[PDB]
């Protein structure tokens, strides 16, 4: 759209100004949300493999939870970094633009003459 | 072939689409294409059968064909601008040339006959292959220089993929004839939504991506290419069938699951983009895709089919591939919806 | 024992396993570490302090 | 713009519509696509030597390299289809109708 | 390590473990002919690995404990009840040979793989080249019509295709009276009432097709019972042939490791066997393949994985 | 060792081309890195002057730049003359 | 409990989806004038950088 | 676009004439399109035969876009509604007739009136408006 | 690029020829190199529409 | 006459393209093509490029075209058709010809030809620039280099090439 703003370092996952974002709390719906479809990678793959469903090599179930957690939070991070960068970089356009964002001018309800279409 | 030479032509490729996704140079680009035909003729025909060398045939001449249009799209803006540099194309014929151009590449647009006969013709695992990574490099060149693209150009493209992948696939018999048809008209989505926003056209690639792995290597753990092929393993292996069901109804695109993370955004994009009547005409004519994805749910899982007896001897082993990153991406494609908002990554 | 061959996975391959929770407790030792660092970041850039 | 580009531009288009049309054979269609990359060739020298862009003329020289590697590819897979049909005429190939 | 292609990398090529003394000799003939007698005796005569014939319950003894399931469970066909009366409605004609050929296919995918691994040669009689000569005489003698025959051969060509020839073939041929004066001795009671026609429609179709359909590809040296006693002199005919004619002695190691890679997959050589063309005589229905299946599962071991049934006392479950 | 020089000499008892070819390949691929005349091969090479030497404006403070050209300041190539 | 939690629980709710919907009605607006006039952060297309220009002297004077 | 461009230069129901040329010049057109298509994919025996195709094909195209600018135009200024899509409906209805003959199928017939006569009015009920199909990148 | 590798690695493919003012060998020029360097020199930090 | 040799040879060029374009019979088709490349170089040598017109004699015309119709001379049937044969191939010929008659006319008259391309219809010589290229040959010096400046390309046209040995193999192996 992004994609070249000013300050592009590319492959760059995290950059620098999403250190300055609040991280995502390791409770963060979303978080757990990684976490549960990690449990559901477990089952599927003791399922696809002929083995005993839920009580089937549990530590190949840690492994899918961590690994879904872990790439999880740092998706958070730039999932929130971005959105931040969007709106930052909005806030600052609207000032050094205010003729292209009239604000309107206060006027009651008791002055808006709304239509009233009767209803049979 | 000998492992470590089919290593390499497989990878080879993967390196060629790299270096497409990497290049700011126009000639560069085109050295990717070449490579990436240039392995993938081997891997087509790694069985030797009479319907692989057709298959090659048909699509090397496409490919081939589709490469030499792009490279006169480069030299007629290179006459006229003198820039080597990927950047929004500098004049209308050149723009035009290598739309149709990188169309053949992909194939969504009439351009698209020799999609199902040299999937049919090629093995299973090589068709993987050939539907999902040889998408990515006539999409990045797409995606780049989407600025430039003419809108009427594309967007007639874009129907035409999913009016006759959507169509056609009603008739097909071959599991991988309809697998295609459905990548047809997968194409057609995201290249609809490429002039206004390339960031959906990327979500849809994801997306389209993880749910064909997941359609492929099950189909190849069935070990099985046609419909009553497909229909039997209700018996012998009755979890795989499920699982085919919920793809199936995934890659159908029905809500909460994955099939529905990339209409909606593209959906909500065009809308805000006030075309407002070319969404319905794709969400609407989308159906036609769900039509043979019920019709094989219908025979694989939710009715079961008749059966042979020699197969009870299948059921006294047990299988042997591992079928690596199956779980992930059955996962990844059908419970990932409430994970819309990670989109905002990509951009 | 049922079956004549003794099967693939029917000896615990206790390399691979042992490996993955070394994995598992590293991942997490990490994602608990990252989390840290990432507060006391925002902690201290953002003025609170 | 000089007539002898427009003739290059035609010379691609003529080469094209070989290419397309098709009459029986597939070598003939690979000699189309060689003219396609033949007459790209002349084009590039032309516009590159004519400006003096001295780097460009790298392209040339790689562009046939990689053009005739599609002859390594192309003519290869005529000849199987020689083995196994016989003529390579383009009818033939036609096994994969659905 | 398995076969896997990085094993194949890093080491194990099949050339170097094949020596001569690595062929497939398969010892057919007629019905009680000693075939089973005779490819004994040159088994551990020459130190090979004599496979008996497969039978119903033969990939029962393949997999499991060795246990032959039961015959509704492991092949829906009894070889007896077809002897008693092959023009029987329920289909024990046909769906005894189809299984038989594929018992024969996973006979034949095993004597392969150890082969390929070992090194060591593998005699094993009939061969799934030699199990038509059966259905033609089925066939010829009204025991089954046409549809049993298309599905049989089409299967051996979707299944037999990757499967070369055997370097030599050993064909006791006994003549059918003689095997006649024999079987009124053996006395097994499904047996004795075969129609001499049959086995003399055994030995014919054995005559000018077997031999003849073997001979272009590979050696077929033939004897009687009388040599079959005889087997010092039927073992150093096998030491004077050079194993010629035969595409074996020609192949490379890749193609080796392509062999390997279709047999350690026994679903892979099995997946032609479950053609979905329905003969009606053996085409499982819905609800009675579901119920067999049902007991399949209930069974122990069959439920999860080998290595994977507590049932069955596999320790460690929770951390495989 | 005993068997590398044993493999070397049938290497050379049934294959001396390739040897050969190998040898002479394994030899001009490293005495380019360490020779002592690489660094004046590229020194004349930058002394030829294809292009002109254009003038620079004589704003002061550059005594390495000649005022003549026959003038001691400014490189020279007597390293040229008698190699 | 207390309609006192429901009240203001539901007016804060309101407050937020009014800020949330006048947020996407604000950057429909955003959006649209930053890919016609281009003089904002975002939808800045690449551009060939003024690095790569050699300023050196070349063979013929003119040039 | 200018071919397209006559029909909507043209004002509706004025200039019968006019509206009537335009409108069957863009059948032919389109029927030249899809005739060129059919003889491509569809090869028929001999040339003879590919004109054949071409005539059935281009005939009936051309009839259609006739039929449905003869009455769009005839059907507006003689009920004075230069805007209403009724104009426009008969005239899809009038291709689907037209259809209807030229196949020999009252049922095609039929579900061509309805289908043709719904989208014409709905190709009018865009040109009133501002609706758009191709809409350009604004956002 | 659509993976701009280039940048982050610090290292040059493609850039060199990519316009004709660039470095050439022996410091020859490429016709309108004079030309191009002023358009180039107009767009650099303007963005793509803007400098259309 | 002289001034449009460039011309000339151009139009040599587009008729010999009609003459493969065509499809002859694969040999007669490499003739015409053969014809076609060797007037191609005198359009690059007549403007400089003495190297990269050679290469189209050498590694294309004596080099990719040979093995071309070397192998239409051992594969092809036992009839081969004559240039006359099919009344298509001599339509298709007759064809090119009524395509480069329109253009050249239409470009000598008017000089106002607009088709895809606008381009004024001009003599060869009224593009050629102005100035001395010193002791160096322009395109001897730019293609030279491809090892001081031509590292990412080396690197990728050689281990495609290796691939390209590599892949001719294992399609002509027959497995
Ligand atoms: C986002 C979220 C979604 C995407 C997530 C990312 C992962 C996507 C892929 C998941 C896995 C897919 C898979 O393998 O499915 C099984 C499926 C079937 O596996 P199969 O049954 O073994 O059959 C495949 C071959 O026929 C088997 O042939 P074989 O028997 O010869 O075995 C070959 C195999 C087995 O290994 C060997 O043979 C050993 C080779 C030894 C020599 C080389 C040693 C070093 C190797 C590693 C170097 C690093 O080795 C390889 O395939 C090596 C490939 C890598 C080469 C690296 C070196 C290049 C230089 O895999 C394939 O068909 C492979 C296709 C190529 C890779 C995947 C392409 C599709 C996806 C592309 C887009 C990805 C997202 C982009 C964004
Ligand atoms: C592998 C062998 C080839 C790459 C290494 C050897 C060549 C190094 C080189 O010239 O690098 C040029 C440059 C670095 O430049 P350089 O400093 O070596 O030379 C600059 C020369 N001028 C000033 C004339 C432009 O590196 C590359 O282009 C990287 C090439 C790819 C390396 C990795 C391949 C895998
Ligand atoms: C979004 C909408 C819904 C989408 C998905 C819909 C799916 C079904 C749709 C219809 C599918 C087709 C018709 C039915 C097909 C059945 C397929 C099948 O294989 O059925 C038979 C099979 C027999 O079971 P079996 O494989 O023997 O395994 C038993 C358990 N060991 O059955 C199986 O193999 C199934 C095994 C299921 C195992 C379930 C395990 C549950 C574990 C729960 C753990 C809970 C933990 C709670 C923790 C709380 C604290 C955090
Ligand atoms: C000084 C330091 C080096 C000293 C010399 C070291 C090398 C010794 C080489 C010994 C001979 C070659 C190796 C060998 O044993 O090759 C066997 C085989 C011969 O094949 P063939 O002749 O067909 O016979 C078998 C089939 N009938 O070989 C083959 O089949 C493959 C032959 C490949 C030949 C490639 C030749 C390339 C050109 C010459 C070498 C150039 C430099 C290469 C890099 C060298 C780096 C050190
Ligand atoms: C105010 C402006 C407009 C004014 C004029 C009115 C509109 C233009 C005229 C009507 C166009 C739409 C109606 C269809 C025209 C083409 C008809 C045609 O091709 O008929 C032949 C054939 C049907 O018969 P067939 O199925 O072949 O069976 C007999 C076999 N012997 O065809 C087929 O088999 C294939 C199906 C038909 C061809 C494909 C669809 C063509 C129409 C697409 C939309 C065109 C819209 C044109 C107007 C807007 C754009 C300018
Ligand atoms: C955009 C172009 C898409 C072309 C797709 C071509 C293949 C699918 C359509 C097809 O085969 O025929 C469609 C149309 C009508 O076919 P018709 O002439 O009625 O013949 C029927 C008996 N074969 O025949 C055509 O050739 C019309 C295709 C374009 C319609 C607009
Ligand atoms: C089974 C077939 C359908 C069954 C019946 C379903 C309901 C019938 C109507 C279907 C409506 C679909 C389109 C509605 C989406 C939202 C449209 C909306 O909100 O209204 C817009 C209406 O605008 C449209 O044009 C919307 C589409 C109108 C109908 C045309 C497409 C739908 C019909 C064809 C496809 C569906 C039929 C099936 C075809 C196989 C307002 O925008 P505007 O035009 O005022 O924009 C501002 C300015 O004027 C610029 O335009
Ligand atoms: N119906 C049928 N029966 C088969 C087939 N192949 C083998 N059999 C049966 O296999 C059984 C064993 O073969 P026999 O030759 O009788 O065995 P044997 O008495 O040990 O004698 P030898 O084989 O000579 O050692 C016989 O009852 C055969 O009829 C087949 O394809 N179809």
């Amino acid at each position: 759209m992004m994609s070249g703003r000013p300050g592009r370092v590319p492959l760059q996952f995290l950059p620098n100004e999403a250190r300055s974002l609040p991280p995502p709390k390791l409770t963060d719906p979303r978080l757990v949300y990684m976490g549960f479809l990690g449990y559901c990678s477990g089952l599927i793959d003791n399922a696809i493999r002929r083995r005993p469903v839920v009580s089937a090599g549990l530590h190949r179930q840690l492994l899918y939870v961590t690994s879904f957690v872990f790439f999880g939070y740092y998706l958070l991070k730039r999932q929130d970094y971005m959105y931040a960068l969007r709106d930052h970089d909005m806030f600052a356009y609207v000032k050094s633009h205010p003729e292209d964002f009239p604000e309107k001018d206060k006027k009651t309800y008791g002055e808006i003459l709304e239509e009233f279409h009767p209803v049979r | 072939m000998n492992p470590i030479i089919y290593t390499t032509l497989i990878m080879t490729v993967m390196s060629g689409t790299m270096l497409v996704m990497i290049s700011s140079h126009w000639l560069l680009i085109w050295i990717g294409f070449e490579m990436n035909l240039l392995a993938m003729i081997p891997v087509l025909m790694k069985n030797f059968n009479p319907r692989a060398t057709e298959a090659a045939t048909k699509y090397f001449l496409t490919q081939a064909t589709a490469s030499m249009m792009l490279m006169m799209a480069i030299i007629i803006n290179l006459l006229y601008s003198g820039q080597w540099t990927i950047t929004k194309m500098f004049n209308p014929v050149a723009m035009t040339m290598m739309t149709m151009a990188l169309a053949m590449k992909l194939g969504l647009s009439p351009f698209h006959f020799w999609v199902p006969e040299v999937t049919q013709g090629i093995s299973l695992q090589a068709g993987l292959l050939l539907l999902t990574w040889q998408k990515l490099a006539p999409l990045s060149v797409l995606c780049q220089i989407s600025q430039s693209i003419n809108p009427n150009l594309m967007l007639t493209m874009a129907m035409l993929s999913i009016l006759i992948g959507g169509w056609g696939g009603l008739n097909q018999t071959q599991l991988r004839k309809i697998m295609a048809y459905s990548s047809i008209a997968h194409m057609g989505w995201m290249t609809a939504v490429l002039p206004y926003n390339t960031t959906m056209t990327i979500l849809n690639l994801l997306i389209y991506i993880t749910m064909t792995l997941a359609m492929f290597m099950l189909l190849i753990h069935s070990s099985a290419t046609t419909t009553l092929s497909l229909s039997h393993t209700w018996n012998k292996m009755p979890v795989i069938t499920s699982l085919m069901m919920v793809t199936l109804l995934s890659m159908g695109g029905l809500p909460p699951l994955s099939g529905f993370m990339p209409k909606w955004m593209i959906i909500q994009e065009m809308t805000k983009n006030e075309s407002i009547i070319m969404p319905t005409l794709m969400a609407m004519t989308a159906l036609l895709n769900l039509y043979f994805y019920m019709r094989l749910a219908y025979s694989s899982s939710l009715t079961m089919f008749p059966s042979t007896n020699n197969m009870k001897m299948k059921w006294q082993f047990e299988h042997t591939k591992q079928m690596k990153l199956l779980p992930t991406m059955i996962v990844l494609s059908t419970l990932v919806l409430p994970m819309t908002p990670a989109l905002s990554s990509l951009n | 024992k049922f079956y004549i061959r003794e099967p693939p996975h029917g000896s615990p391959d206790w390399l691979k396993v042992g490996l993955t929770l070394g994995t598992s407790v590293f991942l997490w030792i990490y994602l608990i570490k990252q989390h840290k660092e990432d507060v006391l970041e925002y902690k201290r850039r953002n003025g609170l302090e | 713009m000089p007539l002898v580009y427009m003739n290059i531009i035609m010379a691609f288009a003529i080469a094209l519509a070989g290419l397309l049309m098709y009459r029986s054979h597939l070598m003939s269609s690979l000699l189309c696509l060689e003219g396609m990359m033949l007459s790209l060739f002349i084009m590039s020298t032309l516009i590159i030597l004519n400006t003096h862009f001295t780097l460009a003329n790298m392209m040339p020289i790689i562009l046939l390299v990689f053009a005739a590697c599609e002859a390594a590819l192309g003519l290869s897979l005529l000849v199987m289809v020689s083995n196994t049909y016989g003529t390579d005429y383009v009818q033939n190939l036609n096994l994969l109708q659905c | 390590l398995q076969y896997g292609p990085l094993a194949f990398v890093l080491g194990e090529r099949t050339t170097r473990k094949l020596t001569e003394t690595s062929k497939v000799i398969t010892v057919d003939g007629n019905i009680c002919s000693g075939k089973g007698r005779l490819a004994r005796e040159i088994a551990e005569k020459l130190g090979l690995r004599h496979f008996p014939e497969a039978g119903i319950h033969y990939a029962d003894s393949t997999t499991g404990d060795g246990k032959p399931l039961d015959v509704q469970l492991s092949g829906n066909c009894s070889l007896e009840k077809f002897y008693d009366d092959p023009k029987s409605n329920d289909g024990n004609s046909y769906r005894l040979q189809s299984w038989l050929y594929a018992s024969r296919l996973l006979q034949y995918a095993d004597a392969l793989e150890h082969l390929l691994s070992t090194g060591q040669g593998v005699v094993l009689e009939r061969s799934i080249y030699s199990d038509f000569v059966f259905l033609e005489a089925m066939y010829r003698q009204g025991f089954i019509r046409k549809q049993c025959v298309e599905h049989y051969n089409e299967v051996k060509k979707v299944t037999a295709c990757e499967y070369l020839p055997p370097h030599v073939v050993v064909y006791v041929d006994v003549p059918v009276p003689e095997i006649q004066s024999r079987i009124q001795k053996k006395g097994n009671p499904h047996e004795m009432k075969i129609t001499a026609a049959y086995l003399q429609d055994i030995e014919n179709a054995y005559k000018k097709t077997f031999l003849p359909e073997m001979s272009e590809k590979c050696e077929v040296l033939q004897y009687s019972a009388r040599e079959a006693e005889d087997a010092e002199k039927v073992v150093e005919d096998i030491e004077y042939l050079k194993c010629d004619k035969g595409p074996w002695p020609d192949q490379d190691d890749r193609t080796f490791h392509r062999l390997r890679m279709l047999v350690q997959n026994k679903l892979e050589v099995l997946n032609y066997t479950t053609i979905p063309v329905y003969l009606p005589e053996i085409t499982i229905g819905a609800h009675q393949s579901d119920r067999v299946f049902q007991k399949f599962t209930e069974l122990p071991g069959r439920k999860y994985s080998p290595g994977y049934n507590e049932d069955v006392g596999d320790k460690w479950i929770w951390l495989k | 060792a005993g068997r590398i020089a044993s493999f070397l000499k049938n290497a050379w008892a049934k294959e001396p081309v390739l040897v050969a070819s190998f040898a002479i390949g394994g030899l001009a691929i490293i005495l380019p890195s360490l020779s002592p005349y690489t660094n004046y091969a590229i020194r004349i090479n930058r002394a030829t002057p294809y292009n002109y030497p254009v003038p620079l404006r004589d704003d002061g403070n550059m005594p390495d730049v000649p005022s003549h050209p026959q003038d001691p300041q400014g490189p020279s190539l007597e390293w040229l003359k008698n190699l | 409990d207390g309609p006192e939690k429901n009240y203001e629980k539901t007016m804060a709710i309101l407050q937020i989806e009014a800020e949330k919907a006048e947020l996407r009605l604000k950057e429909l607006e955003v959006r649209r004038l930053m890919r016609a006039r281009g003089d904002g952060p975002w939808y800045q297309y690449p551009t060939i950088d003024k690095a790569l220009i050699d300023h050196s002297p070349k063979t013929t004077p003119d040039n | 676009k200018t071919l397209l461009h006559k029909y909507s230069d043209i004002p509706e129901g004025t200039e019968c004439h006019r509206k009537a040329y335009a409108s069957t010049s863009i059948g032919g057109a389109t029927g030249l399109i899809v005739s060129a298509y059919s003889i491509a994919l569809k090869p028929p025996a001999s040339f003879l035969e590919g004109v054949a195709r071409t005539g059935r094909y281009t005939f009936t195209s051309a009839a259609i876009g006739a039929i449905f600018g003869l009455t769009s135009c005839i059907s507006a200024q003689v009920r004075e509604k230069p805007d209403d899509p009724l104009n426009y409906f008969i005239g899809g209805c009038a291709g689907g007739l037209t259809l209807g003959a030229r196949t020999r199928s009252y049922g095609i017939g039929a579900a061509a009136c309805a289908y043709m006569g719904l989208t014409a009015a709905l190709v009018k009920m865009g040109q009133l408006e501002g609706w758009q199909v191709f809409a350009e990148p604004k956002v | 690029p659509f993976f701009d590798v280039q940048k982050r690695l610090g290292l040059d493919l493609d850039r060199w020829m990519t316009i004709q003012s660039a470095e050439q060998p022996h410091k020859i020029p490429g016709r309108c190199h004079a030309f191009e360097k002023e358009w180039i020199e107009c767009a650099h930090g303007i963005g793509g529409i803007r400098a259309e | 006459m002289t001034m449009y040799i460039a011309f000339i040879l151009s139009t040599i060029f587009v008729i010999g393209f009609v003459g493969f374009s065509s499809k002859p019979s694969p040999i007669y088709g490499g003739l015409g093509l053969i014809v076609s490349g060797g007037v191609g170089c005198g359009i690059v040598l007549n403007f400089g490029g003495s190297f990269l017109g050679l290469m189209v004699f050498l590694i294309y015309l004596g080099g990719m075209l040979v093995v071309f119709g070397y192998t239409t001379a051992m594969a092809t049937e036992m009839y081969p058709e004559v240039w006359v044969s099919n009344k298509t191939v001599f339509g298709a010929f007759v064809s090119g010809l009524m395509m480069e008659f329109c253009m050249v006319y239409y470009a000598l008259k008017e000089e106002e030809v607009e088709i895809i391309f606008k381009f004024n219809g001009l003599g060869d010589w009224v593009i050629y620039d102005t100035g001395d290229s010193g002791f160096f040959s322009e395109e001897a010096m730019g293609i030279a280099a491809l090892y001081s400046y031509g590292t990412w390309l080396v690197i990728v046209t050689g281990w495609s090439l290796l691939i390209g040995v590599v892949v001719i193999m294992e399609i002509t192996r027959g497995n």
